[PDB]
C-alpha cells in the first residue's frame, strides 16, 4: 500500500521549565519576633543559615533553568516587515506591529488561560509570615523577545540558523529542503504551493480556536502552580499546630505558665516549627529536580527540533516533522509543531527483483511496483510512477538466483 | 465586629475601641540583605541589596538609625535605587545596557565600570538584521 | 494497603501483543503515520537499506538469514529457562519497595 | 580492514517502568484503635 | 511516617526518569528504526520487539 495525498496539521506540546523561586526569613516565620522566641532560638546555634542556603540554591536554578532554555540565539532580530511569505501567514506568531505588547496574538492567549505570600508587583506589600517569593531575572517581555527573534529568524534563514550566524534563503527554497529530510520529492512542495499555504494557513486558525474555545491543554503549567500553592498553604496551617504546647501563640504560652514550663512548652513550639520548614525545603528541593528534567527537555527539544530536523519519531509530534515553532508562557514553553501526515493509499503490487536479459535487476531506491498495466519505480512516502531506467536499478548477479522474481524489461 | 483578619489567620485590621476607625496592620517591616562585590583583588566598597522593602522606610530608618544590623562605617551616598527586587544601596544607576554581569533581578543587572559599582538594565543580544528577498542565498 | 494498579497484567500484554502484531505487517509507517500493508522481507530489505548496505544482501541470502536469527531467538529461551542475574533490575525494584 | 561476511545476533535489556503503589492509613498507624490515642491525634492537626 | 514519604518520593523520581526513558525506546527503536550508536542493542540496529 502506497499513499496518494497528505494533509499537514499542527501539533501543540507544552512543558514547564521553571517554578516560582521563594525565601523565607526565620524568625519572622518561627515565632514572629518576640524576645522570648530569640532566647531559645540561639541555642540551636546556626540553622537558618542552612535554609537560607538551600532556598538560594533553588533559586538560583530557574533563572538558569530559563536562560539555558531560550537564550541559545545570540544575534536578536529585526521582525520583518512582510509577514506573509509564498502564501504562509506567520502574522499571527511573530509579534503584532499594531499593539504595544510585543507579544504574537496566540502568546496572548496562553497568558489568558492559566493567568497568602510577600511579594511586590511598583507596588509593595509584606505579610505577617516570613514567606517571601522573588521576582526573576528574566522578565516576561524579555522572553517574548527572544521568542520573537526565533521565529523571525527561522521565518527568514531555515535550517542554517544554528549552524552559526543565520544565512539568508528563500522561504519555499528551504521548504523544499525539509522536504528531502522527509524522503519526498521536492516537486511535491513546488507543485502545490497553494494548498499547502491553504492547509498551513488551516491549521493556524485553528489551534487559534482551540485555544480559546477548550482548556487543559497547558495543565502542566497550572501544576507548577498549584504545588506551589499547597507546599505554601500548608506551611502556612502548621502554625496553628501546637506541638504539644498549651498553645500556638507564643504569648498565651509566654503568660499564663510559669519559667519551669513556658520555657519547656515553647522549646517544644520552637522545634515543632523546625521540622515545618525543614518539610518544606526538602519538598522544594525534590521537584526542583523534577523541574530540571523537564528543563533539560525543552534545551533539547529547541535545539534539535527548531533550530535542526527531527528524525526520531514522535519527538516533536507525530509524523514527518518539518519544521517547529516556540512560544512563551507563565513558567513553561508552548510548541506548535509542523507535521507531514500522508494519506490516499493504494494496493499495488510488488516484486524484488527483475529478471532482463538473464540478469538480476534490483532498485537502487525504492521497490519496483506493478499497478496492474506497468512497472516502475516509487517510494513508499508517495506515489510517483518513475519508468525503469537502466540507471535507478541496478546490477549484481545474473537472473534466478534471488527468489521470486518478475520476468520484465528495462529500458 | 472587633478587629479583622486577612485571607490567612493573622489579624491585620483593627476598629479602634474609641473612635472606631478601621486601621490597616502590616507588618513593621524586615527583609533579606545581599551583598554585591566584584571582588577583593579589584576593589573594596560593595553595594548593598535590601530584598524586597520599600525604600521609603529602608533610606528613613538608616538616618533614624533603627537597624539591625547597625554598621560602624556606612553612608546611604545618596544613591537608593527603587528596583523591583528591593533597595539598591550604593551603586549607581546608569540608564544603559550592556550584557549582564551579577544578577539582582527583573532586568536589573550590576557591574563594575570606570571605576564603580554600577547598575544598569540588561541587554538581551546584539540588534543584527538579515536582509530578505525571494531570489538570494 | 498495595493498590491494585489500572492496566492489569493482561491489558498489559495486550498492547504488546497487538504491538507486535502490527510491525510484522506494517513497518516503519507504524509510527510515523498509519499503519500500511507491506510484504515482509520488503521491510527487511528496506531496514538493510537504512544502515549502509544495500539490499544486495538481503535477496541473495533470505535463507542464512532466516536460519541465524531463528537460532538466537532459541537461545534467549534457554538462557531465561536456566540462569539467572539477567532480570535482577526488575526484582530490585521489587525489594526496595 | 574491510570485513566480508556478517552475523545477526539478538540481544536484550529490560527496564522498570514501575514500582508498587501502596497507602497508609494514618490513624491506624499511630494510634491502634486507643481512642485516647485519638483525642491527643487531633491536636497535632491534619498532618494526616 | 514523614520519612517514608520522603524515600518514596525519591523512588517515584527514579521510576519517572527510567520510564521516560522506557517510553523513548519503544517510540524510536520499537515503532522505527534508530541510528543512535550503541543505543538499543549494540551494532547496526534492523528493528527490535
Ligand atoms: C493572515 O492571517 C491573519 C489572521 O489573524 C489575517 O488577519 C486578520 O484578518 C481579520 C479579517 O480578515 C482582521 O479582522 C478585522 O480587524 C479589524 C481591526 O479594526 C476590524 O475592524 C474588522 O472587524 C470588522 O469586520 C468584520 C467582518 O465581518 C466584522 O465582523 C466586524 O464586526 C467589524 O465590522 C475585522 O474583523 C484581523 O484584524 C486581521 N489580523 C491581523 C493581525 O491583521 C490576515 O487576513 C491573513 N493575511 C493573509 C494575506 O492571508
Ligand atoms: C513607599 O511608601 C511611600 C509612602 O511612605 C509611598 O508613597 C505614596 O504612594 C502612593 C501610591 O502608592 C501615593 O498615592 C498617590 O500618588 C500620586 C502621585 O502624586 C497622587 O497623584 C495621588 O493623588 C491622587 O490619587 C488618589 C488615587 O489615585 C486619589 O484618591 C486622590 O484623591 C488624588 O486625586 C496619590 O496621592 C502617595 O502620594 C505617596 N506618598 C508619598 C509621600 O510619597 C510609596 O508609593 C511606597 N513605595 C513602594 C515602592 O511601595
Ligand atoms: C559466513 O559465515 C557463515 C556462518 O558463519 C557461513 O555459513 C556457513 O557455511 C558453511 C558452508 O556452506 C556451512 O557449513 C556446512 O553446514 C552444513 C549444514 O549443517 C553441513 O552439512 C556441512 O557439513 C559438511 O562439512 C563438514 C565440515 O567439513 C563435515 O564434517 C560434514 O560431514 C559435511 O561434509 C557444513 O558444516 C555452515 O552451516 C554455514 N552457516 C550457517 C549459519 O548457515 C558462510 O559460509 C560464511 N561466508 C563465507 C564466504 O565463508
Ligand atoms: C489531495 O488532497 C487535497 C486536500 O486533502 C484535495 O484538495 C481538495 O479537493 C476537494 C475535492 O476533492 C476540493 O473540494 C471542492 O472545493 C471547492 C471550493 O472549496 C468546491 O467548489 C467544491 O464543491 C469542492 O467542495 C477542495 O477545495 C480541495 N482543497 C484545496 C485546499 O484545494 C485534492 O483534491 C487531493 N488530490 C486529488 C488528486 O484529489
Ligand atoms: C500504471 O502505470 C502506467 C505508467 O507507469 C500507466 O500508463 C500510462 O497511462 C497513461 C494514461 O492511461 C498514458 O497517458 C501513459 O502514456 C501511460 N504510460 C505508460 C508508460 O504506460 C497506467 O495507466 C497505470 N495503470 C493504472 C491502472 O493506473
Ligand atoms: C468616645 O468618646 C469620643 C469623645 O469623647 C466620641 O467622639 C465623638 O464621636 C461622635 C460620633 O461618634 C462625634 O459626633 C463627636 O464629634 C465626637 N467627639 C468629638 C469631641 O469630636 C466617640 O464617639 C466615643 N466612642 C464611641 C464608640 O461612641
Ligand atoms: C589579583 O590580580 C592581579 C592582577 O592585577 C594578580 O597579579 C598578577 O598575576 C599575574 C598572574 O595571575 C602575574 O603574571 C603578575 O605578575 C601579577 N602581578 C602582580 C603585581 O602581582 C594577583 O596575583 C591577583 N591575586 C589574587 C589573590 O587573585
Ligand atoms: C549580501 O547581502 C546582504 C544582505 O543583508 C548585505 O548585507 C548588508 O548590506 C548593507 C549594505 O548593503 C550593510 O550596511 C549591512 O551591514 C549588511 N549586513 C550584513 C549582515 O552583512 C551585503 O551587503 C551583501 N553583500 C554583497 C557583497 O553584496
Ligand atoms: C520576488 O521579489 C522580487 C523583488 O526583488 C520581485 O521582482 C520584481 O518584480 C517586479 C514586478 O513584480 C518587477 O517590476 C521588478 O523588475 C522585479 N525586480 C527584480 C529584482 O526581480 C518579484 O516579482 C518577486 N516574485 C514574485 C513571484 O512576485
Ligand atoms: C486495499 O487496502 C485496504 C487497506 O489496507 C484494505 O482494507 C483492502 O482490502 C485493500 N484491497 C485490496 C483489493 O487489496
Ligand atoms: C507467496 O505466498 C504464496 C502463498 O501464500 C506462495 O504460493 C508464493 O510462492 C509466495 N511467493 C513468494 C515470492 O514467496
Ligand atoms: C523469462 O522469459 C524468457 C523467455 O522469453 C525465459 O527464457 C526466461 O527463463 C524467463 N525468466 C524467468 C525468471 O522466468
Amino acid at each position: 500500500a502506497i499513499p496518494t495525498n497528505f494533509s499537514i496539521s499542527i501539533t501543540t506540546e507544552v512543558m514547564p521549565v521553571s517554578m516560582a523561586k521563594t525565601s523565607v526569613d526565620c524568625n519572622m516565620y518561627i515565632c514572629g519576633d518576640s524576645t522570648e522566641c530569640a532566647n531559645l532560638l540561639l541555642q540551636y546555634g546556626s540553622f537558618c543559615t542552612q535554609l537560607n542556603r538551600a532556598l538560594s540554591g533553588i533559586a538560583a536554578e530557574q533563572d538558569r533553568n530559563t536562560r539555558e532554555v531560550f537564550a541559545q540565539v545570540k544575534q536578536m532580530y529585526k521582525t520583518p516587515t512582510l509577514k506573509y511569505f509564498g502564501g504562509f501567514n506567520f502574522s499571527q506568531i511573530l509579534p503584532d506591529p499594531l499593539k504595544p505588547t510585543k507579544r504574537s496574538f496566540i502568546e496572548d492567549l496562553l497568558f489568558n488561560k492559566v493567568t497568602q505570600y510577600g511579594e511586590c508587583l511598583l507596588i509593595c506589600a509584606q505579610k505577617f509570615n516570613g514567606l517571601t517569593v522573588l521576582p526573576p531575572l528574566l522578565t516576561d517581555d524579555m522572553i517574548a523577545a527572544y521568542t520573537a527573534a526565533l521565529v523571525s529568524g527561522t521565518a527568514t534563514a531555515g535550517w542554517t540558523f544554528g549552524a552559526g550566524a543565520a544565512l539568508q534563503i528563500p522561504f519555499a527554497m528551504q521548504m523544499a529542503y525539509r522536504f528531502n529530510g522527509i524522503g519526498v520529492t521536492q516537486n511535491v512542495l513546488y507543485e502545490n504551493q497553494k494548498q499547502i499555504a491553504n492547509q498551513f494557513n488551516k491549521a493556524i486558525s485553528q489551534i487559534q480556536e482551540s485555544l480559546t474555545t477548550t482548556s487543559t491543554a497547558l495543565g502542566k503549567l497550572q501544576d507548577v502552580v498549584n504545588q506551589n500553592a499547597q507546599a505554601l498553604n500548608t506551611l502556612v496551617k502548621q502554625l496553628s499546630s501546637n506541638f504539644g504546647a498549651i498553645s500556638s501563640v507564643l504569648n498565651d504560652i509566654l503568660s499564663r505558665l510559669d519559667p519551669p514550663e513556658a520555657e519547656v512548652q515553647i522549646d517544644r513550639l520552637i522545634t515543632g516549627r523546625l521540622q515545618s520548614l525543614q518539610t518544606y525545603v526538602t519538598q522544594q528541593l525534590i521537584r526542583a529536580a523534577e523541574i530540571r528534567a523537564s528543563a533539560n527537555l525543552a534545551a533539547t527539544k529547541m535545539s534539535e527540533c527548531v533550530l535542526g530536523q527531527s528524525k526520531r519519531v514522535d519527538f516533536c509530534g507525530k509524523g514527518y516533522h518539518l519544521m517547529s515553532f516556540p512560544q512563551a508562557a507563565p513558567h513553561g514553553v508552548v510548541f506548535l509543531h509542523v507535521t507531514y501526515v500522508p494519506s490516499q493509499e493504494r494496493n499495488f503490487t510488488t516484486a524484488p527483483a527483475i529478471c532482463h536479459e538473464g540478469k538480476a535487476y534490483f532498485p537502487r531506491e525504492g521497490v519496483f511496483v506493478f499497478n496492474g498495466t506497468s512497472w516502475f519505480i516509487t517510494q513508499r512516502n508517495f506515489f510517483s510512477p518513475q519508468i525503469i531506467t537502466t540507471d535507478n536499478t541496478f546490477v549484481s548477479g545474473n537472473c534466478d538466483v534471488v527468489i521470486g522474481i518478475i520476468n520484465n524489461t528495462v529500458y | 465586629q472587633q478587629f479583622g483578619r486577612d485571607v490567612s489567620d493573622f489579624t491585620d485590621s483593627v476598629r479602634d475601641p474609641k473612635t472606631s476607625e478601621i486601621l490597616d496592620i502590616s507588618p513593621c517591616a524586615f527583609g533579606g540583605v545581599s551583598v554585591i562585590t566584584p571582588g577583593t583583588n579589584a576593589s573594596s566598597e560593595v553595594a548593598v541589596l535590601y530584598q524586597d522593602v520599600n525604600c521609603t522606610d529602608v533610606s528613613t530608618a538608616i538616618h533614624a538609625d533603627q537597624l539591625t544590623p547597625a554598621w560602624r562605617i556606612y553612608s546611604t551616598g545618596n544613591n537608593v535605587f527603587q528596583t523591583q527586587a528591593g533597595c539598591l544601596i550604593g551603586a549607581e544607576h546608569v540608564d544603559t545596557s550592556y550584557e549582564c554581569d551579577i544578577p539582582i533581578g527583573a532586568g536589573i543587572c550590576a557591574s563594575y565600570h570606570t571605576k564603580s559599582i554600577v547598575a544598569y538594565t540588561m541587554s538581551l543580544g546584539a540588534d543584527s538584521s538579515i536582509a530578505y528577498s525571494n531570489n538570494t542565498i
